[PDB]
């Protein structure tokens, strides 16, 4: 019963994470790359500093990772292996995390209310800042879900151990990569 | 209409995720305690004047000293939380939470929040602490710690019973108005 609740939250929050990144790319990023609106000279051709590699993280979760998590829905005790299979992909969170300070300063010092304007216009509850913290949140949450599964799965649970290892290694490597 | 970024910090033992879920759903989640609370916002009227309250969880970042501050910039008010039945979580307010919050956000209001108020008078909780030569954290300990860190308020709540819970978030808002 508990292992099924955890796996359900894992898939449900993954869907919302993919929805949230998608929303971020097609509002905040699109308005900058579109050519529909006047871009403050402070941030022009700097979308790369603002959004870092979030496009590539979204492509991972949207093209691969969510499809593969879905496949483990009836196999929660094995889902650790999903994280092992796709370990290399999570290294992009290291890149993303390194760039977040530079992203935040650039938006502070140089964007004035460009993004605030898009938020009002599109009717979004979440600021660009809310969206850009989410990869940092997500990459430190997988380890919590895996730990919860370890409390309610048998010793057919080295197919969690090694997944948890990966998802402890990625945020630690991200954390250790900061200034 | 005034928007407010409120960030919730403190040890895993405080029940950050549970606190926020129980506040926003108006109920202790009881059946299953979800590990995920995504950034939230809702309109609340305080002292008449309505306000948009934004809530960020930090659960999962407890071991990543350089990732935690990524959430801190442009925060309007912090809840620094400890569990009233974890002396260690209470000491970590002093050792860990207040320093990094001051370092990154020197002029931001702090509310000191004691969670798990419902467990302070619980026989099994009291006993399990007594075996480690400890006791729950009492009210004047909160007050003394609040003063030391420059907390604007010290508040005690339970997610389980909802005692003091709505008040925590009312005061976070009032600390910014
Ligand atoms: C945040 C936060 C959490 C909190 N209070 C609690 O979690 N109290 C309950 C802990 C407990 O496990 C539990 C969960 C559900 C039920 C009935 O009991 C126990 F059995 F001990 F009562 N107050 O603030």
């Amino acid at each position: 019963r508990k292992k099924e609740f955890i796996m359900a939250e894992l898939l449900q929050t993954e869907k919302a994470y993919v929805r949230d990144l998608h929303e971020c790319l097609e509002t905040y990023l699109w308005e900058m790359t579109s050519g529909v609106e006047e871009i403050p000279p402070g941030i022009l051709n700097k979308e790369h500093i603002i959004f870092g590699n979030i496009q590539e993280i979204y492509d991972f979760h949207n093209n691969i990772f969510l499809k593969e998590l879905e496949k483990y829905e009836q196999l929660p005790e094995d889902v650790g292996h999903c994280f092992v299979t796709w370990a290399d992909k999570f290294q992009m969170y290291v890149t993303y995390c390194k760039n977040k300070p530079d992203s935040n300063q650039l938006i502070l010092e140089h964007a004035g209310t460009f993004f605030d304007e898009i938020q009002q216009r599109h009717g979004l509850a979440n600021s660009i800042s809310s969206y850009l913290i989410k990869p940092v949140q997500r990459v430190t949450k997988y380890q919590l879900l895996l730990k919860e599964l370890l409390t309610c799965c048998e010793e057919g649970k080295g197919e969690l151990k090694d997944g948890l290892e990966v998802m402890l290694s990625v945020p630690k490597k991200a954390n250790d990569a900061m200034h | 209409m005034q928007a407010i970024k409120c960030v919730v910090v403190g040890d895993g033992a405080v029940g950050k995720t549970c606190l926020l879920i129980s506040y926003t759903t108006n109920a202790f989640p009881g059946e299953y305690i979800p590990t995920v609370f995504d950034n939230y916002s809702a309109n609340v009227m305080v002292d008449g004047k309505p306000v948009n309250l934004g809530l960020w969880d930090t659960a999962g970042q407890e071991d990543y000293d350089r990732l935690r501050p990524l959430s801190y910039p442009q925060t309007d008010v912090f809840l620094i939380c400890f569990s009233l039945v974890s002396p260690a979580s209470f000491e970590n307010v002093r050792a860990k939470w207040y320093p990094e919050v001051r370092h990154h956000c020197p002029n931001t209001p702090i509310i000191l929040v004691g969670t798990k108020l419902d467990l302070r008078d619980d026989k099994d909780t009291i006993e399990k602490l007594k075996e480690k030569k400890l006791t729950p954290i009492t009210y004047p300990q909160g007050l003394a710690m609040a003063k030391e860190i420059g907390a604007v308020k010290y508040l005690e709540c339970s997610a389980l019973t909802q005692r003091g819970l709505k008040t925590v978030f009312d005061e976070a808002i009032r600390a910014v108005l």
